[PDB]
Formats: C-alpha cells, structure tokens, sequence
DNA sequence: TTTATGTACTCGTAGTGTCTGC
DNA sequence: GCAGACACTACGAGTACATA
DNA sequence: TAGTGTCTGCT
DNA sequence: GCAGACACTA
C-alpha cells in the first residue's frame, strides 16, 4: 500500500496571523494582542470554512510557542467533554503553576464549544471569573447562540465574516504559485464562485481539479463539481412560465440525482431567504412548500409531487 | 534545591492517606527546620498542619525556601505506585513547576521517577498561634478511633463530661444513643496505654460527626494523640511524630 | 442662549454638520419617519451633539421632531400640550444655526454643568488608584528589597468598596441593612421583622441580569461588615448528598481562620455566598430543595445569588428568602466609571458614545470593559466615525422572554415593506425558534386581541382573524406529526411558520389589551384532571352499567344531579337515606359525590345551589354514610 | 407541565474484583 | 486462610434536547 | 412630597 | 401592551 500526499487544505494552513486572510479588522486586533500579550476572554464565531480556529492556533503559538505543549489545553468535540471531565481538568490546569513572560497567560482553546452541555457552561462561568490571572479561555463555535448568556458577558466577542471573491482569489493565487500549477482565469472564477465564500471548500476543488484534469479551467471545474443546487433550486422557483420551471427541475435536478427531499428542503430555504418577492408571497411559498415537504415525508416521494410544487408556486405567483 | 531523602515511602504514603481525607490541596512549606503545611478544607472549619522535621529525612538538604503547593488527588495517585521497601525522595528544582518524586529500590534496578505539577495555591501566611487549652485528655489513638467511631454512629450528637473527675462518652442521636461510657485508661503494664488530663474546669463540648470521623482517620502516624479542648480557641488533636508534630485544629460548633 | 435661537426657528402647525456638543441641554423626541434619515440614523444624530434622546414625550419636552405616522397616544399628547415641533427640514438648518455648548439657555447650562461634573468626578477618581498604584509599588519594592498592567480590565478596575459600585443603590442598601441587622433577628428568634420587613427572612437572594454586580455588591457586603465568606459555586459539585456532607455542618460553626485572624465581631461567623444557583440543574438530584431546607433552618447569614428566578425548576424559592432584586442600571454611573477608566487607560472616547455602547450591551458593564479592552488594542479613538461599527459588531443577541416574542411578532411595522427589509423573514424564524415551546401558544392566545394594521384592502378584521384561525389549525396538524411516532423533527420550521409566522402576519399592529399569557396550559391540566375523576366514579359504577366513560357525563351524570341533589332541595335532610341508598347502589363514595357536582355547565351549575343548602342539612349526611 | 422516540448526559447504587491485615 | 476495605465497572433512573 | 425616564414581570 | 417599582429632578 502507498502513502498519501499531504492535502493541500492542510499543507498550506496558515502558521502566523499574517499569512490569514479575510476580516483585516480582526486579524489586525489579534495582531496587537499578540503585540500586547493580554490575551482576553474570546469568542469567534461565523459560517464554516472563513478562518476560526487556524487564527485561533496561530495566536496561541506565536503568544507562547516555546510553551505550545505545556500551557495549551486544546480540548474539543472530538475529546470527551462533559461536567466533571471538563471541571477536574480545567481545574487542574488553570491552577496548575506554570511560568510564563510577563505578558503570556495559558490558554485554554474550547473548539467547537456550541454543542457544550449547560452545566459544564455553568462551571466554566466560575473557572474563568477565579483563574483569569493565569489561565484565557478561547471559544470558537460555528453558532454563537448556543452559549449560555454569562460567558458572552464575560468574553470579548470577535464575529467572522464570510470572505469576499477578493481574498478567496488572492488565497488561490498565493497558493497556485507555491504549488506551481497551470490555470485560466475562467476557472479560477468558478472556482470562487463554488466556493460561495468558504475558503476550505476552495482548496477541495481547486486540488481536485489539479489531481484530476491538470488545467484549471471552466470545462475541468464543472465536470468535476456541479453547481450549487441553491442557486438551480432559485433560478428555478423565480422563474416565469411554469414549462421552464418544470423542465429545470426535471433536467437540472432529477435527472442530476437529487433526492426529491433535498429539493423540497433547498426549496424552503431558499423561500425563505429570499428576497426580491413579497413577504405574503414568501408566506404563501412557504406554507405550501411545507405541505409538500410533509407530503414527501410520509413517503410520496415522486417527480409528479415537485410538479405539483411547482404549479402551486405558479398559480400563487400568477395571482389567480 | 529541594533533596528530600526519606529513609522509606510508608510513613509518608500514611501521612497523605491521613490528612487526605479531609483537605484536598495543601501547601508544603520547605525550609531548613523540615516540611511545613497548614491546610484549610473546603468549608473553612478544619484545619491540617504539618511539621515533619529534619530528623525524619534521611539525607535531607534544602539552600532556599521554595513554595510547593500540590494536589493531594494526584499525589496519591503517585503514591500508589510505590512500594514499601523503597526509598522516596522528593526533588526541586529553581524556580519549580514541578516537584520530582522518584522511588530506589533494593534490586538495583528499577528506578520509578515521578514528577507531578505543583498548583498555585495562595499565599497565606502562618496563622498558627500558641493557646492554652481548658481541657487536655490523651488516650492510645486506636482507643481514640474506635470510640469516636462508635459515638458517630449516630447522627452529630457527641457529649463529653467530666463530671466526678471522671470521663464520660455519653453521647446521643437521631435515633439510638451511642452512651459509651470509657474506664479510667490507667495501666502500668502498658505505659502507651495511659491518660492524663489537665482539668482548669472543664465542662462538656459538642463537634461535627465527619469532622472527628476525618481526625480520626490519622491514626497511624502516632500510637496516642492529645486530644485539647479549648472555650475560646480552636482545638487541638496534635499526634506525635518522631521529628516533628502533627495537629488538627478545628473550631467548635455552636 | 439656546431658548432665543429656538424662538427664531419656524414652526410648524399641521443635511450640513455643525458645532460640536451644540445640542446641548436639548430635548429630543421622534415620531414618524423622516424622509432623510431614518429613526435609528437620525437618532445616531441627533446623539452625536450631546442632545438627550428621550424614549417618551412629556410636558417638559423641549422640541419634537415629526415625521409621518406613529403611535396615536404621541399624536394626541403633542396637540394639546402646545409643545414646539420642528420638521426633518427644520433639523437641517437646527445643525449649522446651533452654536457649541449649547448657548447659555438656562436648560443647557444646567446640562454643561452637570456634565463637567460627570468629568470633575472622573478626574478626582483617575488619580485615587495612580496614588494607590504608586502606594503599592513603594510598598512591593521594599518588600522584594527587604503581577499588575497584565490583568483583565474587569478585575483591576472592580469596585473596591461599596461607593465604587453603577446602580443599584437601593438594592445594596437594602442588602446591607439586612446583614447588619441579622444578629438582631438572630436574638428575635425572626418573628418580628422591622419597618423593611427583612427581619423575618433569614437568607436573602440576589437575581438580576448578568454583568451588573451581584456577586461583587453581596461579597464587598460581606467583607465591609467583617464577616468571614463561605463561598460556593458551579464548579464543583451540589447534589443533595454532598449538600449534605458539606455546608450542612457549617450552619452552626465558625471560621478556624477566625480566631487566628484576630476589634472584630463578626469576624468567626460564615456568610453562605452561592452564586449560580441556576447550576443546579436537576429536579429531584439537585440541591434546590435542599437550599430550601438551608432556608428554613440555618443558624447563620445565607446569601444566594442566581440571573432568572422565574424558572420551574427554582420553583421552591417563591416565598422564602428577602428578595433583592437587580437591575441594569441607568448611564450616567457607567459613563463617570469608563471616564475614569479611559483617562487611566491614555485612550479617549466621546462621553456621548457611552449612551450608545450600554444601549448595544444592554446593560452588561463588564462585557462594557471587555469591548473597550478589545476595542483599545488598535482603535484608540472610539468616535463618532466608528461607532455605528463596533455597535453592530458587538450586539448582544439575547433570547426573548415568551412575552416579549408574542409583543415583537404582533407587530404592523415588521410586516411593511421598509419594515421587513430590516426584520427578515429568518428572523422572524429566529424569533419563534427562541421560544419554540411556548410562541404557538402565546400567538394563539392573543392574535384576535389586537387592533391590525396589516389589514389588506377590503379585507375587514374578522376576515384576517379567520385566516389566522385557519394557519394555526395547520400548524397544530403539523405540530401533531412533528410530535408523534415518527418524530419528523426536521419539519420545525414549517411549524414555526404556520403556527407563529403566517397568523401574525394577518392580525399585526397595536395591541388593543396587554399580552396575555396562554390559556391552554391551565386548562388543559383542568380537563386532564377531570378526565380522571371521570375514569374514577365511571370504574366505580362500572358494574351494571352498560356506557363508556363519554356516555357517562353527557347522559347519566345530568341524571344524577336529580337523583343525588333534587332531595337535597326539595325536602332536605328529610331524604338522607333515600340519597345514600342511590350513592350505595352505584358504589359511590363520599369523595364521588363532590366529583360528580363539578361536572356541570351553564345554568345547571350545582356550586350555589349546595351552598344555599344549610350546614345542619349537610352534617348529617357525611355522619350517617360514616 | 401536555407532547412520544431516540440520543446524550448525570447521578446514584449494586455488584465485582483486588489489596491489607491477623 | 478469611473478613473486611477499598476502588472499580456496570446498570438503572431521571432530565433535556430535537434547525441550522 | 410630586412629575417624568426607564427597566421589568404578567404564567 | 399594562401596570409597577426605582430613581433624578423639581
Ligand atoms: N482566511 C483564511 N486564510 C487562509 N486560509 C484559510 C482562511 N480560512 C480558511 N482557510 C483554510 O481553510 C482550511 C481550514 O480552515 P479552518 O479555519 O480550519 O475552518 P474553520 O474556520 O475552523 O471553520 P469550522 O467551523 O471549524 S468547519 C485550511 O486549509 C486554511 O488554510
Ligand atoms: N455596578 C458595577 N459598577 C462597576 N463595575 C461593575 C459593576 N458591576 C459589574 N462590574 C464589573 O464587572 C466585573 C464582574 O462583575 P460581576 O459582579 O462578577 O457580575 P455578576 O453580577 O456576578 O454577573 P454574573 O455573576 O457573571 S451572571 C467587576 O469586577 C467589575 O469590573
Ligand atoms: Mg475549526
Ligand atoms: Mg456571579
């Protein structure tokens, strides 16, 4: 059996906060707190993929990387997490005498913090307001709502924003001269385009093109991966007579292998977040949409369903 | 800095298993005169010291007074896995994060070095203070245990008289009474197994059920312990050591 | 003088910058909408010249800005009280035509000298720690001869006596009088109580929002009077059987730290400080009935601290403790404290932007210094320009109570076409998926309470109310299939459309009554509790009768009524065996006669009718059936 | 509070085994 | 060798959550 | 001792 | 939304 190559999501992880891109404001605040050294309570939050927890690991290796292994408690998800098994070992870290520079403290990394119990919440409540001369704690959830009110009291909040198509491509650039590969621009653009933001997703495509085409170009991109199906599912409930939302569906979906509970559901979200119709209008969607959606799930699961769906949508949007 | 050579780990694994109980994160205190540790519990009602001189250390050496304050739930846990006929020894370095505790054993060829990470209790100073005390009994601490034991089987109702110039367990409880009534511990064939009381008027004196329960739980350190009670000063069980002393202050409920 | 430029400016009786600090001393009221600047932005204006923004119009009220449409009670009040009002165009030319510091209207020199107080006080405090911080650095030389500016910003600039404490004044007082006066209750074995009525309740409770100060007031409280604290936490634990174990023994007995750390009085006595009492989250494991049982018999000061007390599960803390309440308080204090903070800390903020950073925070001092720590790091000039910035960076997205969810979603504005660009229909999800449990009901409950103004053209009231009707009867479908075998959990937001979206929607606007809480829950435990009585006397006169427990109320029950209470009336006790031979007959007892009683509706409702019949009649009934 | 499975968590208790002691 | 004395795993009861 | 400004519980 | 209590100012 052969090894496998380094991927390049993780062979080209950032390892100083220079090298990360996207929000400059926040970075350029880690900057000065790694300047500074009074790292406070933090929490960083946003959608998947813009950048939490490698800024997070490059703050706490260049606050203290002669002491990465010895002051830095990276406990998450994976990790069991709980009320005692959290309780003892924080306890016993944040106590723990270890002997920093002046202005380095231990951090305590909670990745992926949202699925934490309340109760283990409660009682770091009390670790941080007793240990913050020693030990700073640094959440990172995709879901900030899922943390209890006291410890956002007690934690300076740093909200993510998804990237832009500026540092997505200046990202891909960097890295496409590092790995020295041929591209077009054409490429490139759907590249960003079907990252929608998410830099992760990005380097999985733009790989998977290299190590299966060669050259980064429309055609090799398209076949490779398709098209985010929110964007058919949008253009096909916005469109205008019922023929073409009919056979957009057909072709652009059943005949792509779309479950027809992933239409339904791609569908609702999509009423729901959009934008240019009506808000009764989006009503009106939704609640037939659900019907359906209920429909679907007692089993009818069938082409004519969506069509009905769809002609639904139509006679609503054609007002009668 | 710190090399503590102790001629052999069971009097110290006896300590830890004694006062264990009842605090959980004491503060060793190096110096030249030996091992110092006064201890508060968690309900800030009892009280643990510890004085362990340099006679108790085999090939003992200290150059500055250095702070060790460690965990008693993983000292144990260290402790555990050393045997009795092996030598521990306590290691410091300067400026110690940790405290290196290493065990020598007579076939010359295992060596089990341990090294546990110190906590960062804060810093109190030694608020011990000398007191004279009302009533001043000593029994064999075995005797002590047993009794004790048997006056906390019921609830919290403990009652000692001294009426008569003779003492008394007449103790009481929720439900049943534990009215232990003890003979004057006079025997000329067994010196250890003596009594003597300094009177100044003593009268009666109630504690707590698990307080007395985790006093009597070092009973191995010494053969009889002192046993003081005082109407304005906390008390005194002090156990006699062979270097140094170990006492449990305890304040009296009221 | 501000009133002699007032007078200058046109009326009316139906944007350039300007100096800074011009509106100062200045009233500032909004109705309507402006066609320039909406409420918020304008609002963001009419603040960045120091010009009080009140949330209310008054008799006092100086000037209201007008716009188009807004609650009536504010169209009516400007009317009558004659109060100057000056349109959005009016507000252009009041920017450039207002001098700095406000003129010398006597409303504005009363302002500016209050204000320069605010910064005389904060100047007078800036340099009470640097003396001290000097004092401990003398002090902590000479003691190395013979770790401070690392430190969250929470925890050095924490109050260090009572008088360093924002708001809540009369909460520490009544704290502090109640612990100064427990010995003299101690002595009144608490039977009587004083004119605060505090001498009764052993322990006090604390409970107030997060970041306010409760357990920094209750242990300065603690520590000023000399008393030794006992402090407890969520951090390790508090079941009942180390509840049991752990301060149960502490009721009754003193510091051994007391007498060694020895005028002092009450220096050997425990001060039980649980904060987070809400930790104890557990209905029969959990400590809340044991802290009960502490409240009852405790020979010691007990001080609990918990952030919502109206929970089910903190139940058993109704009526057992002096309830001290917190709350967040009010601008000025925190603006005098980060004052001084920002003169210690050589970074400058507007005094005005502080107004704004509390109303983001809701009231959350701490997570206060925390975003002026952050905030500090790179951007030293909070202003004007980045305001609006670190505003909507840091908004505290706190979850809503059920009245204040059922208050926002039945609301006209949030439905309009500007509205709902600002509250999208996510957050309209958002909003039903914080309370999920209870917003169906709570729509349900008072969707036909309120006065619509979403009302379509043509589209009478009833009509709407209709709809509503008709969507929450498929959202109830929906919420059956979500709750059932299946379990099709994926399907929520459907519900939280059609059950909380959709119906509001169609009924939204001002409400005519106050939000009322749903009646379903109370009635429907009354009517699960009647079905049990119904199963009851039905299996108790099962045999030789051949109809199912429904047949039971709607035919034989009425029956009884006149078998069982007619002779009561009729003849009075003159019939006690004839009824007690009927109750034998069917093998009811004493207990199924009142049960059956409560069965009835309308105008055969027997509570008066058994009332009206006199006590001898009925004694003797109970007796001969015993 | 009702809601009706499945999952996850927490706690408490009962057995289950091994180490000290006489 | 036998009876405790201990810490250990395992089972059971109860509470809480369930879309972003 | 009496007008506002504002935070808060209603089950 | 409907009170209801706590403040600052008068
Ligand atoms: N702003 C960024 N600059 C550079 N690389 C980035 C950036 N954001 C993401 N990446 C890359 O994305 C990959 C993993 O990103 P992560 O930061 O681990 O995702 P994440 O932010 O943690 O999101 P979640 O919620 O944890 S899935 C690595 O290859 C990173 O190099
Ligand atoms: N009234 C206040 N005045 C000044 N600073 C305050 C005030 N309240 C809180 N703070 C600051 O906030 C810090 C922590 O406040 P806490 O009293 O711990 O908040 P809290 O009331 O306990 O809320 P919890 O317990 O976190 S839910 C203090 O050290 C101060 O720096
Ligand atoms: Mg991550
Ligand atoms: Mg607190």
């Amino acid at each position: 059996t052969l090894s496998l190559q380094l991927p390049w999501v993780e062979k080209y992880r950032p390892q100083v906060l220079s090298d990360i891109v996207g929000n400059k404001e926040t970075i350029d605040r880690l900057q000065q707190i790694a300047k500074d050294g009074n790292m406070p309570h933090m929490i960083i939050s946003g959608m998947p993929g813009i950048g939490k927890t490698t800024s997070v690991h490059c703050l706490a290796h260049e606050l203290l990387g002669r002491s990465y292994a010895d002051g830095v408690l990276e406990l998450n998800a994976s990790d069991d997490r709980g009320i005692d098994v959290v309780r003892n070992q924080i306890k016993h870290f944040a106590q723990k005498k270890l002997h920093l520079p002046p202005g380095k403290h231990k951090i305590v990394i909670l990745d992926e913090a949202d699925s934490m119990t309340a109760g283990a919440q409660q009682a770091l409540r009390r670790t941080m307001e007793l240990y913050s001369n020693s030990t700073r704690f640094a959440f990172a959830c995709n879901q900030s709502n899922k943390i209890i009110e006291p410890l956002q009291s007690r934690c300076a909040i740093l909200r993510y924003s998804k990237l832009s198509d500026e540092d997505v491509l200046k990202r891909l650039l960097q890295i496409i001269k590092l790995e020295d590969v041929k591209y077009t621009n054409d490429g490139l653009e759907a590249i960003i385009f079907t990252a929608e933001g998410d830099m992760r997703q990005a380097i999985n495509n733009l790989q998977s093109t290299v190590a299966g085409h060669g050259l980064v170009n429309a055609d090799n991109v398209f076949k490779i991966v398709d098209s985010p199906h929110p964007l058919i599912v949008k253009k096909m409930l916005l469109a205008s007579n019922l023929e073409d939302s009919i056979q957009i569906l057909r072709t652009d979906l059943w005949k792509k292998g779309y479950s027809s509970i992933d239409i339904v559901t791609t569908s609702f979200r999509v009423t729901k977040n959009l934008a240019q119709v009506k808000e009764s209008v989006r009503l009106e969607m939704i609640k037939e949409i659900g019907l359906t959606h209920m429909r679907i799930l007692e089993g009818v699961g069938t082409y004519l369903q969506l069509a009905s769906m769809l002609a639904k949508i139509h006679k609503l949007n054609n007002k009668a | 800095m710190l090399e503590a050579k102790f001629e052999e780990a069971s009097l110290f694994k006896r300590i830890i298993d004694g006062f264990k109980d009842c605090v959980q994160l004491v503060n060793f205190q190096c110096k030249e005169d030996g091992i110092i540790a006064q201890a508060v519990d968690d309900s800030r009602v009892l009280l643990v010291s510890l004085e362990i001189g340099v006679e108790a250390f085999q090939e003992y050496r200290c150059d500055h007074p250095v702070t060790l304050g460690m965990d008693l739930t993983s000292l144990s846990k260290i402790l555990r896995c050393g045997n009795n006929t092996d030598t521990l020894t306590l290691i410091a370095d300067n400026t110690p994060d940790s405290i290196i505790l290493l065990f020598e054993d007579t076939k010359k060829d295992r060596i089990a070095e341990y090294s546990l990470k110190l906590m960062d209790i804060d810093a109190d100073f030694l608020k011990i203070e000398e007191l004279q005390y009302d009533s001043t009994l000593s029994l064999p601490s075995s005797e002590f245990s047993k009794i004790v034991r048997d006056l906390s089987q019921l609830s919290d109702s403990i009652n000692i008289m001294i009426t008569k110039e003779t003492i008394k367990f007449v103790a009481d409880g929720d439900i049943g009474s534990g009215s232990v009534i003890i003979k004057p511990f006079v025997d000329m064939e067994h010196p250890e197994t003596s009594i003597k009381l300094e009177m100044d008027q003593p009268v009666d004196l109630t504690f707590g059920a698990k307080y007395l329960l985790d006093i009597i739980k070092g009973s191995s350190l010494s053969d009889r312990v002192g046993i003081r009670l005082s109407s304005e000063a906390p008390a005194l069980f002090q156990f006699d050591l062979k270097s140094g002393f170990l006492q449990f202050f305890l304040a009296p409920k009221f | 003088t501000a009133q002699d430029v007032l007078d200058k400016i046109p009326s009316l009786d139906l944007f350039p910058e300007g100096k800074p600090n011009c509106l100062l001393g200045l009233t500032i009221v909004f109705t309507g909408v402006l066609p320039t600047l909406e409420r918020g932005a304008s609002e963001a204006l009419a603040k960045r010249y120091g010009a009080r923004v009140t949330k209310s119009i008054s008799s006092k009220t100086s000037v209201v800005v007008l716009g188009d449409e807004a609650g009536p009670k504010k169209l009516e009040k400007i009317k009558q009280l004659k109060i100057k009002a000056i349109d959005e165009e009016g507000f252009k030319q009041l920017i450039a035509g207002m001098p700095a510091e406000g003129g010398d209207g006597e409303a504005a020199e009363k302002a500016r000298r209050k204000l320069e107080e605010q910064h005389n006080i904060a100047t007078k405090e800036a340099e009470l720690l640097v003396k001290k911080e000097e004092e401990r650095s003398k002090k902590l030389a000479a003691t190395r001869v013979s770790r401070e500016e690392d430190k969250l910003w929470t925890v050095k600039y924490a109050p260090t006596n009572l008088q360093q404490v924002c708001g809540n004044k009369g909460s520490v007082m009544k704290l502090k009088n109640w612990l100064a006066n427990w010995e003299n209750s101690k002595k009144n074995s608490f039977k009587h109580a004083g004119k605060d009525g505090s001498g009764v309740f052993r322990a006090a409770m604390l409970y107030g929002p997060p970041g306010i100060g409760k357990t920094t007031a209750a242990h300065l409280v603690a520590q000023e009077l000399g008393y030794d604290i006992l402090e407890q936490n969520a951090s390790d634990v508090r079941s009942k059987t180390l509840l049991n174990a752990g301060v149960k023994n502490a009721l009754d007995n003193m510091s051994v730290v007391g007498y060694f750390k020895h005028q002092n009085l009450n220096g050997k006595h425990f001060v039980i400080i649980m904060d987070e009492v809400d930790g104890m989250s557990g209905g029969d494991r959990g400590g809340v009935g044991q802290l009960a049982q502490f409240c009852r018999k405790t020979s010691t000061p007990l001080i609990l601290i918990c952030n919502e007390r109206n929970l089910p599960k903190m139940r058993p803390f109704d009526r057992v403790c002096l309830d001290i309440q917190f709350r967040r308080p009010d601008a000025n204090s925190i603006k005098s404290r980060l004052m001084t903070i920002a003169i210690r800390e050589k970074f400058k903020l507007d005094p005005n932007v502080i107004d704004r950073l509390i109303q983001t925070t809701r009231g959350d001092i701490r997570q206060v210094i925390n975003l002026l720590s952050t905030i500090s790091t790179t951007t030293k000039t909070i202003n004007h320009e980045n305001i609006n910035e670190i505003s909507k960076a840091w908004e505290k997205n706190i979850a809503l109570k059920p009245f204040d969810i059922a208050h926002k979603m039945l609301d006209g504005q949030i439905y309009s076409d500007i509205g709902s660009r600002n509250f999208t229909l996510n957050d309209k999800i958002a909003l039903y998926f914080d309370d999920f449990d209870f917003t169906p009901l709570m729509i349900q409950e008072n969707y036909l309470s309120t006065r619509p103004s979403v009302l379509k053209p043509g589209q009478s009231h009833l009509e709407a109310v209709a709809e509503a009707a008709n969507c929450i009867s498929l959202g109830d479908i929906v919420e059956k299939k979500i709750r059932s075998s299946e379990q099709l959990w994926s399907l929520l937001p459907l519900h939280a459309v059609l059950s909380s979206v959709y119906p509001a929607s169609k009924v939204a606007g001002h409400m005519a009554g106050r939000i009322n809480f749903t009646a379903w829950l109370g009635q429907n435990s009354k009517s699960a509790k009647y079905y049990r009585l119904l199963q009851e006397i039905h299996y108790h006169t099962r045999l030789g009768t051949s109809t199912d427990k429904i047949g039971l109320r709607l035919d034989y029950l009425p029956t009884f009524r006149k078998r069982l209470l007619d002779p009561f009336l009729k003849q009075g006790a003159d019939a006690i065996s004839s009824v007690i031979e009927v109750m034998d007959d069917y093998y009811l007892t004493k207990e199924d006669w009142d049960s059956i009683m409560e069965f009835f509706v309308g105008p055969d409702v027997t509570t008066a009718i058994i009332k009206k019949i006199p006590a001898t009649v009925k004694s003797g009934f109970t007796r001969k059936y015993n």
